[PDB]
Parts: C-alpha cells; structure tokens; sequence
C-alpha cells in the first residue's frame, strides 16, 4: 500500500517521539520505589506488572513513525529477556539514553556510523570491563540476595530460591508454579518422579495413602504396549520365584495382561505395579534408557533386538524404594553404577550443547535432573489472581537472575556498575573524532540506569550519580535506605550476565537506530 | 508322553535359525518358524477304505521337513510345545 | 541329502533365462521364474486305495515341467532352494 | 561474532537411520574406518536381497554404511543388532535429495567412492551385488544431523567427469533455485 516516508529531522524526531513513550512507559518501574504499569488484556483482568519486557511487549502507538521507534526499541526488552530474563528495564533505560545522545549527536552532523562504530567499542571494552569486575557467585547468602534484588527486595523470594537451588543443586531444575495457598511453596523431588499413575487402582499396596509402596522390586522396561500375558510370562514366573515387588515401565499394558497382573497382585504370589512410560515417541525411548542406566536394567526393545519371553532376573532392573500414586511414579535409590549415570548425564549435556531449541534444552535439562541432582517446584501464593501474576513475574525474574549470578558471577546493583565501568572507559578512544562523541554517548548512557532508579525515587539523579561516580570500587546508593554505602555489603547484586546483556541489546539497537536517515511506513 | 492316533504324528519344531549361513544374525521375520522337526511319536497308521491299517512311512527320531497350516496344530507336553499333523503334512524326511 | 515321502518329489528349479532368443536380456518380471526344473529325488510312490504303493513315473535325474502353486513348498537343502511337490504337479517330463 | 564454517568433500544432510549404530557414545556418532559404501536407489526393508553383502562384508571385516531411500523394520533391526554383536560394523542412512535429485547425488557418490548404485532401471540387483560393486572411502563420520564422507577411493579423471557433467548442466540451468543446488 501507499507509504509514508520522511527524512532526516523529521523522521528521527518521530522514532525518539515512540521511543520515548515506551520508554516512559518501561523505566517508571526501574529500581526499588519503582512503580506498576497496568496493561489492559481483552481477555482476564487488566494485569499488573513491574517488568520492562512486558510494558514494552504492549506498547503500540498511533503515528506509525513513533510506532516504528517503539517497537524498534522494544526488540531490546525483549531480546533481554530472552537472553538473561532479567534486566529489561535497565536495558530499555540504556537503549533510549544511547538514542537519545546518538541523535543529539547526529543533530551536531557528526556521521552516525562513525558513532555507531564508536557506541560498539564502548560497549565491547564496557563488557570486558564487567567481566573484570565480575566476582563468583557461589555462596548461598550472595544467591539469596541476588533473588531479593531480582524480585523488587522481597527477601522470602530470595531465600527459597536459595533454599532451592542448595537442595536440587547445579544440575537441579527449578520451575515456578501457581500456588494454591497465600504462601509461597517450595516442593524438591529427587530421582526420577516421572509423572505417570499406576494403570490400575487396584495395585495400591496402601490404601490409606492411596499409592503403590514396593521394598526394593525389580524394574522392567519394556518400550513396546502389551496386551497379552504370555510374553511376559517367564518374567513374572522369574519374580514370583525371587518373591521381591515388581515395577513395570512400558507404553500401555492393558486388557489380559493388566488384568493378570492386577489378579496376581492380590492373590499374593508377585507385588507387581505397572505404569505407563514417560514422555512420547523418540522420548520416551529416551527416559526408558535413563530409567535403565539409573536402576541398572536393560530396556526391553524389538529395536535393540532382545523379546520379553526371553528376558531374565539380570536384565531387570533393580531399585531400593518404589512410591506409585496416581499422578506420578517414583524411583528411590535405583541400583545402577554410577559411572553409568554420570556417563549418560554427560551425553545428555552433549545434546544439551547440540540442542538449540529452548523447549528442547529444557526437557534434556529436566531429564538430568531426574538422573542426578533434584527439580523443585516454587508454588507463589498471593491472595488473588492479579497479585498471583505480578508475584509470580517477580519469583521468575529472581530465578532468572539467580540463574545468571551462578552462571557468570555478581557485580555491584543499583547501576554502580555501569558507573564504574564508563568510569575506567574515559581514556577510550576511536579512529575518529565522531567515533569518540560515540564513545562518549555510551558511557554517558552507561549512567542512565543509576539515574532513573534515583529518579524513581523521587531525589535528584544528577546529585546522587555525581556522588557515586565520586565513590570508589562498589561504592553506590541504595535506592531502598536513600543511603550510600557497599553495594556489595547491602546485599544490592547484579547478575554480570543480567547487567552485559542489557548493555549489549540496547547498544545494538540503539546504535542502529541512531544510524537513520528515512523511514518508510504505511500511510495514516 | 502323548500318542497320535491313526495317520497322525507329534512332532517338536526345531529351533528357528538365529544365525544365517555367513553368520548374520536374523531377527523378527527374518528368523522365521522352522518347516523342520523332530518326531516325538508316530501314529499306529492311516485306516484306508476296505478297512486294514496301513503303518506309516514315518518312524519315531526321524527329522521330517512338515507343512505349517490348518492340517498343524499347536499343544504343549510337559511345558514343551509339540506339533500334531497328519503324515500328509510331512514333505521329506531328512536323513543324515 | 532329503528324500520325499509318498508321491512327493524334491525337485531343483532352473535358472530363468536371462537372454530371450534374439539375445535381448529380459529383467524383472521379463524374467519369470522357470517351470522347468531338474528332479533331485523321487517318492517311494503313491499309496492307492487297496493298500498298495504305486511307483512314480518320475526318475531321478530327469527334467520335469512343474505347475506352480499351493502344491509346491519352498525349502532349503545345503543353502539351495528346492521345490516340494506331487508327482500331480508335474505335468511333462523334458527328454533330450 | 561472525562464524566461518568450511566442510570439505561430501557431507549431505541425512544422519543414522538408527541411534543405536553409534560406535563412539561420547561424541554420538559413528566413526567408520575404511568402511564399504553400499549405494541402494530403492528403499529397505527385508534382510535377504542384501544378505550376499552383509556376508561378504563381514568375511572381509569391513564397515559398511548403506545410503538408500530408506531402511526400516526387519532390516534395520537386524543391521543394529549385527552392529552391537561385532560381526559387522553396519550403518545405514537415509539417501540424501529426493527424486531425480536423489538418484543423482547417489550417483555422485558413487563416483566419488568408486561405487556403483544398485537400482531397478540400471538393471542389477542387490542379491547379485559384490565387494567390488561396493563403493569404498577412508573414513566415514555419521552424525544424527548430517553424514560426512572423508577421502572416497574413487578415480580423479571420473570426478572431474561427473564435475564437467554437473557443469554443463549447470550453464544450460537457467533456474536459481536447480543452478544453487548443482552448485
Ligand atoms: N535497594 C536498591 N538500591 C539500589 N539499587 C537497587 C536496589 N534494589 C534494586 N536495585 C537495582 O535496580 C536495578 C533494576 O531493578 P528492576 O527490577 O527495577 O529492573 P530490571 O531488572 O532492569 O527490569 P525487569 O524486572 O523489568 O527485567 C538493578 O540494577 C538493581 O541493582
Ligand atoms: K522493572
Ligand atoms: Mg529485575
């Protein structure tokens, strides 16, 4: 359809105009007396949220010059997002403090490539710099105020998520739920918890509890549904001669066999369970494989070439303690080697590294944590639906940022860091003159973070950030006491990861977006 | 032990081919059911029209090479599973 | 080596001719399998009503137009297919 | 940053038709040394039209990897199953392309290996085929993604042949799309 084009001024001028809205929009809630934005949702209730990525993701405006800069500058939100799950905020408050001062600067004809250029070796010495800066963090305590910081101080949601990832451990998974009470819950499952039900009530060992109970049963595996008794017949003969529980893991048993193995189970003669296997084609394979490796069994295939008329005691395999209840099926203590468990972890990190899908990673992830370490489930509670929401985007963000601090290390909160690394970039210079004015507008932007969090707290930015840059190491001003002091001391931590990316995408962006001449749009 | 009647025999299927003559391991349809077998008991012999019953070619320990169908059928002795067929199913006998 | 029963013969197929008769090579369903086949061994002889066992008019060592079909059974003696039939299968001996 | 990623000789995209051929777990893949390289152009399923093969191969002692359409059931069980008990190291893969082009990429590895593909139009079978009709290369990586093909034993002068074919058929190609795919 017909287009609009404007040029130059006009059109850089309508970009900063969309920018600005979203970032007006996004940066009222950076910091700790940062505020909500309400977004209206046609569906549900308006939510209520203090994330930048969900702020800027509702953005959309009118004038289709402004909306073309909005949405611009909302792929940094998002992209931070993506990246580390935190920090959209601060990196919509850099995008916009670099557009901003990139589009002073074009305004003062200096070429916008040259500071485009000058803005990417800002930020590349910037990112080396926090490297550098960056300390470990391993202790539980520095974690614990990594999750209060990522989650607006709330100091419960940094210590479960502490609490959590001390239990399940670096291998462990962690996800988070609603919660049905008005507290927040922590659930850690270890071993394999697959969520599978017995395919028959009547094989629940107790019936008060409602579950299977089996003192240390065979396991078999079997990656084929069965229908018929026959097949299995040796096998079940096998057991009752042992005379131990017997736990079966396949794709459906049903009809004759499942009845069979129901009748057997009362009258005595085998304490047999069965339970549909996890997952489905070309995974549950798969969990059957790690089911076996962790219980040192075999997996009953017509694949891998071996029949169940022919297996034996040996090619079951064998576990400690079995709990079946209607949902999930767990494993307790399986007896498998365990240079066979680590081995099969490391070529399930192998595909970890392979896959580049986030579903699929985290699945793989998932099934390590079922080998080794834990999965724990953080149920939020709040009182209603709305407050569930905002509570549960705020126990993600302190994950995430937990995440982030375990994987690359904590640096000072409160954007003391971004201060102190424009700080020891003074001396950075570029092949030109316009390339150092782009030098200069990234470490300038580089203390848009500090200040809009003094701003929303309602002081001066100019005095406070003067004051900090004044300071020395991590040195800074909590927001949250109006006080200045250690960042690191106060607990006030930034995930190295949380702060680089958010440096990096809105650089990106904002450098691009400086380097406009036109811009081509659908007429009004 | 189980004794066939008139014309009949009970014979104990061999063992399918796990290995192929290049030593190939076969499996599933590829290991099919073995035509050949061992026979367990003999029949006293067919009744022909005029009413004398004659004995059957076939004798007890002897490999018969036997035609699986309707004419075939399935029992198990002592746990083991035997063959029952007329001595029309049998083809050849293999003899060394 | 198997010898058959009865009227029964073990018969062995010939190759299918590769080239037809003004040399043109025929391949596929071109070249159908044979009907003609080499007599490996021949049945004692068909039993008749009265008791007695008729000889075959088969010998050994004589080439024997077979009908294909139910009749027949595929086996393997010594890794080579051989054919299993009644001597009613075969329709014309192939002298000289 | 930018990324350079150079593959040299052939490597389509077609990986193990089966997890379970994988002789190296911790890199998962399978790493065959001077293996034979059987070049089918119709589908697998059955054990015996290529059972002449998988005995020679296994008398020589050879790997063998099998490029057709494609490989399942019995086959497939049985080649697996023969992979774990040592007798022969056997991997099958998918043929890479599909139609016309299929059968020319087949060809082309035929040539680069000094193979010969075994189809119903050339007119061989795969009962009839020998370690001579078998293709042959030094080394053979098989990955779930992707099959590589190091240093094929074929002749020089025919690649440049096929290469010079592929060319002319190139310059007639007037379509980008045929045009990047000889390429
Ligand atoms: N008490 C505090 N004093 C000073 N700075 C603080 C304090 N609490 C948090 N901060 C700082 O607030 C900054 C960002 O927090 P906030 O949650 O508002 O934004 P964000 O992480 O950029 O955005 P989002 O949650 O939308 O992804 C961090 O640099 C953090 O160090
Ligand atoms: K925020
Ligand atoms: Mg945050």
């Amino acid at each position: 359809a017909a287009k609009d084009v404007k040029f130059g001024n006009d059109a850089r001028v309508k970009m900063l105009r969309g920018v600005n809205v979203l970032a007006d929009a996004v940066k009222v809630t950076l910091g700790p007396k940062g505020r909500n934005v309400v977004l209206d949702k046609s569906f549900g209730a308006p939510t209520i949220t203090k994330d930048g990525v969900s702020v800027a993701r509702e953005i959309e405006l009118e004038d289709k010059f402004e909306n073309m800069g909005a949405q611009m500058v909302k792929e940094v939100a998002s992209k931070a997002n993506d990246a580390a799950g935190d920090g959209t905020t601060t990196a919509t408050v850099l995008a916009q403090a670099i557009i901003t001062e990139g589009l002073k600067a074009v305004a003062a004809g200096m070429n916008p490539m040259d500071l485009k250029r000058g803005i990417d070796k800002a930020v590349t010495a910037a990112v080396e710099e926090l490297k550098a800066l960056s300390v470990p963090c391993s202790d539980s305590k520095a974690i614990a105020q990594v999750g209060t910081i990522s989650a607006n101080s709330d100091e419960t949601v940094g210590k479960l998520i502490a609490e959590a990832m001390d239990k399940v451990g670096k291998e462990g998974v962690i996800t988070v739920e609603d919660g049905t009470g008005l507290q927040d819950e922590l659930d850690v499952v270890e071993g394999m918890q697959f969520d599978r039900g017995y395919l028959s009530p009547y094989f629940i060992n107790k019936p008060e509890t409602g579950a299977v109970e089996l003192e240390s049963p065979f396991i078999l595996l079997a990656d084929k549904k069965i229908s018929n008794i026959r097949e299995m017949l040796p096998v079940l003969e096998a057991v009752a001669k042992a005379g131990k529980p017997l736990l079966i893991i396949a794709e459906d048993v049903e009809g004759e066999a499942l009845a069979t193995l129901v009748v057997n189970t009362m009258r005595g003669i085998v304490k047999v369970a069965a339970v549909k296997a996890p997952g489905f084609g070309d995974r549950r394979k798969a969990m059957l494989q790690d089911i076996a490796t962790l219980t040192g069994g075999t997996v009953i295939s017509e694949e891998i070439g071996m029949e169940l008329e022919k297996a034996t005691l040996e090619d079951l395999g064998q576990a400690k303690r079995v709990v079946i209840n209607k949902d999930t099926t767990t494993i307790i203590d399986g007896v498998g080697e365990e240079a066979a468990i680590q081995g099969r972890v490391a070529q399930i990190r192998q595909q970890i590294e392979e896959a580049t899908s986030d579903y699929d990673r985290e699945k793989l992830q998932e099934r390590v944590a079922k080998l080794a370490g834990g999965v724990a489930v953080i149920k939020v509670g709040a009182a209603t639906e709305v407050e569930m929401k905002e509570k549960k985007a705020r126990v993600e963000d302190a994950l995430h940022a937990t995440r982030a601090a375990v994987e690359e290390g904590v640096v000072a909160g409160g954007g003391v860091a971004l201060i102190r690394v424009a700080s020891k970039l003074a001396d950075l210079r570029g092949q030109n003159e316009d390339q150092n004015v782009g030098i200069k507008v990234a470490l300038r932007a580089m203390e848009a973070p500090l200040r809009q969090i003094v701003l929303n707290c309602g002081e001066e930015p100019s005095v406070v950030a003067n004051t900090v840059k004044g300071g020395d190491g991590n040195y800074g001003y909590n927001a949250a006491t109006e006080e200045y002091g250690n960042m690191i001391d106060m607990g006030i931590l930034d995930p190295t990861k949380v702060t680089r990316s958010a440096l990096q995408y809105a650089a990106s962006v904002a450098g691009l977006m400086i380097t406009t001449e036109c811009m081509v749009t659908d007429l009004p | 032990n189980i004794r066939p009647l008139h014309d009949r025999v009970i014979v104990k299927r061999k063992e399918v081919e796990t290995k192929s003559a290049g030593g190939i391991v076969l499996t599933g349809s590829a290991a099919a059911k073995s035509t050949r077998g061992e026979v367990l008991a003999v029949g006293n012999g067919r009744i022909l029209e005029n009413g004398e019953v004659k004995p059957l070619d076939v004798k007890v320990g002897d490999i018969v090479i036997f035609n699986d169908g309707y004419g075939v059928k399935s029992e198990k002795i002592d746990n083991e599973e035997v063959l029952i067929m007329s001595e029309s199913d049998i083809l050849a006998i293999v003899e060394a």
